[PDB]
C-alpha cells in the first residue's frame, strides 16, 4: 500500500533547460536486503512505457545520459540536465519494494513555446447528419498554447450544458501547440428551432474572449 | 534483442472472461520473472501481476484477486494471463514486462486492448465538416470528418489516402453515455487549393470491418 | 505374564533391523535406549525409555528420507546460535529485541539449516523443502504448519540473494493435527522478530502417527515397516503385561 506522489503534474520547460521531478513515498523504500526500489519510467504519447531508471540511480543501459536520479528512504528525484523534444511525454516514478508494486500518478513534462492564440473555426451539421434526426455543431480550436482554454456554446445567447463534449490532442511534437474540438450536439428538432450558433472561446494569447457564430439558414 | 509480444486482446462482456498471452525472445525466459501492467484509457500505469521465474512465487494487485491468474510455460517462452469475472474497470492496454534481472519493469511489451463492455461492435457514421468562411484564416481553410458511434475503441484515420499529413489533428475519442465513441479529424489547407484539390478522409474501423471514404467539399 | 527383558528378547530381530538401519549415532543411542528397557526394573522406566527411543529412532528415519544429516539432542543448535553465526551484523539486535522473551533464544527446532551460502546445516535450497512439504500436505492430506518472516509486505527480489534459515519441526505421536498447532504458535513469535530484523526464515511443522497408511508418511515407506515391527510392537507389550 506504498503510495507514491508525484510533483509537479506537469512541467512546462524550455528546451535545453534543466527539469527536476520529484516522487515521495509514503514508507521507506529501503529493502532489507539493502537495495532501495525505486525507479523512473517515461511513456511518450503513444508507445509503450520505456525504464530510465532503476535502483533509485542505475541509468538503464542505452538511456541518455541527461537522465538521472537521485535519493534515498522516501524521497527521490529525476533530473533532465538539458531537455530535448524527443522528452516530451509523461513521467512515472514506480517502487518493486513491496507488494503490491505501485506507481505515481505521472508527471507531463511539457515542451514551453511562445504564447499561441488559437484559431478558431465553427462546422455546422452536415446535411447527411442533419437528415438522420441528429444534429453536431463542431468548434475548433487549432494550434494554441497553453492548454488552458474555456469553450462554451451559446445557442440563441442561451448557454448549453449537457449536450457537448471536448477532445484535446497531445501536444504536437513538431510545434508544440494544442489543438481543441468542442462538439454540441442537438436533435433535429431543437435545431431547426434556433438561428444563431456561437462557440465562445477564451485564451489568454486573445486580447478578449472569441465568440465563432452562424445562422442556420446561411451558407 | 529482447522482445515481448502480447495477443489475446479484443472486446468482452461484462462478467466474460479472456486469456492474454505473451510471447518471450532474446534471452533466456525461464530464468526471470514475468510482470503484468496495465493502462486505462487516458490514465496511469497500474501493476496487475508479478510471477517468478519457477512459478513458486505470484503476486496480484488487490483489484484482480479472485478474479486473475497469472501463469507461464517456460518450454515455450510463453507469460499467460487469465482474466475472468471482468468488468468495465478493467478495460485497459494490458502490457506484459520484464526486469530481466529485477523486480522493475525493464522491457515492455506493445501492449494488447481489452474492452469490457456489453454494446455492440459498430462501424462508425462519417460526415463531412465542410470548408467555408466560418472555418477559413487569411489563406488557411480548415476542414475535416465527424467520425461518430462506433464501438469498439481502434479506429484510424487518415486523409487521402495517407498523401495528406500535415496540419492533420485527429483528436482522441470520447466514450460516450451511449457506451459508443466518437472523435473528429481536421486538417487545415490552403484555401486556394479548395476546388482543385480533392480531400478525402479515410476512415478504418478494423472491429467491425468498416472502411469508410468520405470526400469533404466546400458547401455551396 | 512376560517379563519386560524376555519382551526385549521376543524383538531381537526387529530391533536389529532398526538399530541396522539408522544413522551410526542415532543407532547407538537407541541401543543404550534399548538396554535400559531391557534392565527396566519399573514399568514407568520403561515406558519412558521406550518413548524417548521412538522419538529418536523417527528422527533418525526423518534425516535419512530427508538426506539430512541426523543431530544428536545434545548437538543441536539453538536459535541463537544459529542468529550469532549466519546473522552476525544482527545478533546484537536479535538480543535486545529477545530481552522480554528469553527463551526465544535457546529454541532448539529438530533441524537449524541455513540455505548455503556457498553446527547449523546447510542445505541446496529451502523453498525445494518448503514446495515438497507443501505437495503432500495438499496431495495426501497430511496436516502441516508453515510460517515465512516477511518484513512489512517486503516483495521477494531477483538481483540479490540474501541467507535465509529453514527451522523444522517432526514427530512421531499421536495427535497429529495438535502437534503442528502448537509448533507453529511457538515458532509464530520467533517470525514475527525476524521480519522485524530483516530476517529471512521459514517454519515446518509436521507429525506422523501409527494409524498413517503406511505409503504417506513422512520418512520412507521403508522406514515406516521398520517402526511399527519393532518400536510399535514394544509399546504393545509393555501395556498387556
Ligand atoms: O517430540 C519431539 O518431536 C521433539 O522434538 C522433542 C524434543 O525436542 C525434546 C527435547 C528434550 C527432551 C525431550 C524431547
Ligand atoms: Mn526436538
Ligand atoms: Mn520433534
Amino acid at each position: 500500500q506504498i503510495v507514491l506522489s508525484q510533483s509537479p503534474l506537469s512541467l512546462p520547460v524550455s528546451l535545453g533547460d534543466q527539469a527536476s521531478i520529484s516522487c515521495r513515498s509514503s514508507q521507506s523504500l529501503l529493502h532489507s536486503n539493502g537495495n532501495t526500489y525505486l525507479h523512473w519510467y517515461l511513456q511518450k504519447p503513444g508507445q509503450s512505457p520505456k525504464l530510465l531508471i532503476y535502483k533509485v540511480s542505475n541509468r538503464f543501459s542505452g538511456v541518455p545520459d541527461r537522465f538521472s536520479g537521485s535519493g534515498s528512504g522516501t524521497d527521490f528525484t529525476l533530473k533532465i540536465s538539458r531537455v530535448e523534444a524527443e522528452d516530451l511525454g509523461v513521467y512515472f516514478c514506480s517502487q518493486s519494494t513491496h507488494v503490491p508494486y505501485t506507481f505515481g500518478g505521472g508527471t507531463k513534462l511539457e515542451i514551453k513555446r511562445t504564447v499561441a492564440a488559437p484559431s478558431v473555426f465553427i462546422f455546422p451539421p452536415s446535411d447527411e447528419q442533419l437528415k438522420s434526426g441528429t444534429a453536431s455543431v463542431v468548434c475548433l480550436l487549432n494550434n494554441f498554447y497553453p492548454r488552458e482554454a474555456k469553450v462554451q456554446w451559446k445557442v440563441d445567447n442561451a448557454l448549453q450544458s449537457g449536450n457537448s463534449q471536448e477532445s484535446v490532442t497531445e501536444q504536437d511534437s513538431k510545434d508544440s501547440t494544442y489543438s481543441l474540438s468542442s462538439t454540441l450536439t442537438l436533435s433535429k428538432a431543437d435545431y431547426e428551432k434556433h438561428k444563431v450558433y456561437a462557440c465562445e472561446v477564451t485564451h489568454q494569447g486573445l486580447s478578449s474572449p472569441v465568440t465563432k457564430s452562424f445562422n442556420r439558414g446561411e451558407c | 534483442e529482447v522482445k515481448l509480444e502480447e495477443s489475446g486482446g479484443g472486446l468482452v462482456r461484462p462478467g466474460g472472461s479472456r486469456k492474454l498471452s505473451c510471447a518471450a525472445s532474446g534471452f533466456t525466459f525461464s530464468s526471470y520473472g514475468m510482470q503484468w501492467v496495465r493502462q486505462a484509457p487516458e490514465k496511469g500505469l497500474e501493476w496487475v501481476a508479478y510471477i517468478s521465474s519457477g512459478s513458486r512465487t505470484i503476486y496480484y494487485a488487490d483489484t484482480v484477486k479472485g478474479r486473475f491468474t497469472i501463469s507461464r510455460d517456460n518450454p515455450k517462452n510463453t507469460l499467460f494471463l487469465q482474466m475472468t469475472s471482468l468488468r468495465s474497470e478493467d478495460t485497459a492496454m494490458y502490457y506484459c514486462a520484464t526486469g530481466y534481472g529485477g523486480t522493475w519493469f525493464a522491457y515492455w511489451g506493445q501492449g494488447t486492448l481489452v474492452t469490457v463492455s456489453a454494446a455492440s461492435t459498430k462501424g462508425p457514421s462519417v460526415f463531412p465538416l465542410a470548408p467555408s468562411s466560418k472555418s477559413t484564416s487569411g489563406g488557411t481553410a480548415a476542414l475535416g470528418c465527424l467520425v461518430k458511434d462506433y464501438f469498439p475503441e481502434p479506429v484510424t484515420v487518415s486523409w487521402n489516402s495517407g498523401a495528406l499529413t500535415s496540419g492533420v489533428h485527429t483528436f482522441p475519442a470520447v466514450l460516450q453515455s451511449s457506451g459508443l465513441y466518437s472523435l473528429s479529424s481536421v486538417v487545415t489547407v490552403p484555401s486556394s487549393s479548395l476546388g482543385t484539390q480533392t480531400y478525402i478522409c479515410n476512415v478504418n474501423h478494423k472491429p467491425s470491418n468498416t472502411k469508410v471514404d468520405k470526400k469533404v467539399e466546400p458547401k455551396s | 505374564k512376560k517379563p519386560i527383558a524376555l519382551i526385549c528378547a521376543e524383538l531381537y530381530k526387529p530391533f536389529q533391523d532398526l538399530f541396522a538401519a539408522l544413522p551410526k549415532d542415532c543407532s547407538e543411542e537407541c541401543q543404550t535406549l534399548f538396554e535400559d528397557i531391557r534392565n527396566s526394573e519399573s514399568h514407568a522406566s520403561a515406558w519412558s525409555s521406550a518413548l524417548r527411543i521412538k522419538g529418536v529412532a523417527y528422527e533418525g528415519f526423518f534425516s535419512l528420507t530427508n538426506s539430512w544429516r541426523y543431530i544428536p539432542e545434545d548437538l543441536k543448535p539453538t536459535l541463537g546460535m544459529a542468529i550469532q553465526t549466519v546473522f552476525p551484523d544482527k545478533f546484537e539486535k536479535f538480543l535486545e529485541r529477545t530481552h522480554l522473551h528469553p527463551e526465544y533464544r535457546d529454541f532448539t527446532p529438530d533441524y537449524l539449516m541455513c540455505r548455503s551460502r556457498i553446527a547449523v546445516q546447510e542445505v541446496s535450497s529451502v523453498s525445494a523443502v518448503v514446495d515438497r512439504f507443501k505437495s503432500k500436505s495438499s496431495e495426501k492430506g497430511r496436516p502441516i504448519r508453515q510460517e515465512e518472516s516477511r518484513p512489512k509486505t517486503e516483495s521477494m527480489q531477483e538481483d540479490i540473494e540474501v541467507d535465509e534459515l529453514l527451522i523444522v519441526e517432526v514427530g512421531y505421536q499421536t495427535d497429529i493435527e495438535g502437534k503442528v498447532i502448537s509448533d507453529i504458535e511457538k515458532w509464530k513469535g520467533v517470525v514475527n522478530l525476524m521480519s522485524h530484523l530483516g530476517i529471512k526464515v521459514n517454519v515446518l511443522t509436521c507429525a506422523d502417527n501409527s494409524q498413517t497408511p503406511r505409503t504417506d508418511w513422512w520418512i520412507d515407506e521403508k522406514y515406516v515397516r521398520l517402526l511399527l515391527n519393532s518400536i510399535s510392537y514394544l509399546f504393545k507389550e509393555l501395556l498387556e503385561n
